């Protein structure tokens, strides 16, 4: 989606293996505020919104 | 310590970083003391094939 009309996707009732995301080098920027990516595998969230 | 990586992974060569290189290839300590130097080598390490 365009930045002015950025799309919002709701994530719920699923297992999120964030390692697959932060391990791949493809991403040039990966910056987590308030969280450490390693701990993502050991955490549960309420309202996940991509 | 000398090696070769790709540009996207240059960020991974630093204390407290994650990714393929940091986790599986080369890991700096959190209290690392010392310098990291990196420079492009496309003219030297790349081949047409």
């Amino acid at each position: 989606a365009s930045v002015y009309a950025w799309n919002r996707k709701r994530i719920s009732n699923c297992v999120a293996d964030y390692s697959v995301l932060y391990n791949s080098a493809s991403f040039s920027t990966f910056k987590c505020y308030g969280v450490s990516p390693t701990k993502l595998n050991d955490l549960c969230f309420t309202n996940v919104y991509a | 310590d000398s090696f070769v990586i790709r540009g996207d992974e240059v960020r991974q060569i630093a204390p407290g970083q994650t990714g393929k290189i940091a986790d599986y290839n080369y890991k700096l300590p959190d209290d690392f003391t010392g310098c990291v130097i990196a420079w492009n080598s496309n003219n030297l390490d790349s081949k047409v094939g």
